[PDB]
């Protein structure tokens, strides 16, 4: 077989050339060709089978990605894993393959205001026929932002999406994380996905993350900086009048009009970023209004903007097998891909 | 990286 980087890519005879695109920490992604229908794709080749965590993010991704069918989000085309359970130590998912991603980019480009409007239309697209089927992604962030030269936007990486249940595990960055997630709140609201959004537009108006605080409280810090302390209401709204007593330790601080960061921003763009970096998830505009608001107007189009056919549903809980289990349910889940199933 | 005009993509095709 090929080896990308010392490791085994065990995916020919079918997908050949391949070409190291990134890496995560059970995870490595290359650009292949498929010789069987002709097109380049992208593999990630996937090694979770020693922890529980690792296993139920990927349990949740098949599942949900085979689940969804949508222009903005990403499929996958073919999954490749060995014949038997005990020889399955890796599980390969072809995909679509993509140029960049809007974390990469940023990095070298300054985006045109057209770019931001139309990737943001995009982004919530998405998201609404993500949430018509009741599921959270719960990760959006730009590095899961996938792009195309010709402009197109698929989301990628549900390994923590999850079905919204208010209201009756996490992550590498904060940075997306909406207030309610450090305070009160597991993120089993929709308003989390919105919060993570405005996040994303800040930093494509500007290039830099608005809100990267270094860990729990600074992540707070950079949040109430901008946003300015809240208001009683929004206070004792609480799940949580004990993380509270720490809010109110802090100084008061000033709500930093928008303005101000962003100088050259659209004032429509500014109007939508306001009310998607709502502090109150509860006053926190939701996915069909700001597809409605008036800064995309000209790509707002309900009658070409897929919902999902009925809510997604597991079935089973994820989060509570052992990684065993688990391994049992990700083979059976994928066999669908493999020759002579019944 | 250096991006082609929105008019490219499908999606925004239908927009026309
Ligand atoms: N279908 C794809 N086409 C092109 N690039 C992809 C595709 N899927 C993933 N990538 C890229 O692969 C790299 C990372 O993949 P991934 O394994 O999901 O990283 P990670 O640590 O798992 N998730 P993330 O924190 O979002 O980077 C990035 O450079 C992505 O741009």
């Amino acid at each position: 077989p090929e080896m990308v980087r010392g490791q085994v890519f065990d995916v020919g005879p079918r997908y050949t050339n391949l070409s190291y695109i990134g890496e995560g920490a059970y995870g490595m992604v290359c650009s292949a060709y498929d010789n069987v229908n002709k097109v380049r794709v992208a593999i990630k080749k996937i090694s979770p089978f020693e922890h529980q965590t690792y296993c139920q993010r990927t349990l949740r991704e098949i599942k949900i990605l085979l689940a969804f069918r949508h222009e903005n989000i990403i499929g996958i085309n073919d999954i490749i894993r060995a014949p038997t359970i005990e020889q399955m130590k890796d599980v390969y998912i072809v995909q679509d393959l993509m140029e960049t991603d809007l974390y990469k980019l940023l990095k070298t480009q300054h985006l045109s205001n057209d770019h931001i409007c139309y990737f943001l239309y995009q982004i919530l697209r998405g998201l609404k026929y993500i949430h018509s089927a009741n599921v959270l992604h719960r990760d959006l962030k730009p590095s899961n932002l996938l792009l195309n030269t010709t402009c197109d936007l698929k989301i990628c990486d549900f390994g923590l999406a999850r079905v919204a249940d208010p209201d009756h595990e996490y992550v590498a960055t904060r940075w997306y994380r909406a207030p309610e997630i450090m305070l009160n709140s597991k993120g089993y609201t929709k308003s989390i996905d919105i919060w993570s959004v405005g996040c994303i537009l800040a930093e494509m108006l500007s290039n830099r993350p608005i809100f990267p605080g270094k860990h729990y409280l600074d992540q707070l810090n950079h949040i109430l900086g901008i946003l300015g302390s809240p208001s009683q209401e929004d206070l004792n709204c609480i799940i949580n009048l004990k993380a509270r007593n720490y809010l109110l330790s802090l100084p008061h601080k000033n709500k930093v009009p928008w303005n101000r960061l962003f100088p050259n921003a659209d004032s429509k763009a500014l109007d939508l970023l306001d009310k998607m970096l709502t502090f109150n998830p509860h006053k926190r505009i939701e996915v069909e209004q700001a597809l409605a608001h008036p800064y995309l107007a000209q790509y707002y189009d309900p009658s070409d903007e897929p919902i999902a056919e009925a809510p997604f549903k597991f079935d089973m809980e994820l989060d509570d097998l052992p990684k065993e289990k688990l391994k049992e349910l990700i083979f059976e889940e994928t066999a669908r891909f493999q020759p002579g199933y019944r | 990286p250096q991006l082609k005009p929105i008019e490219a993509s499908i999606l925004a095709a239908r927009r026309v």
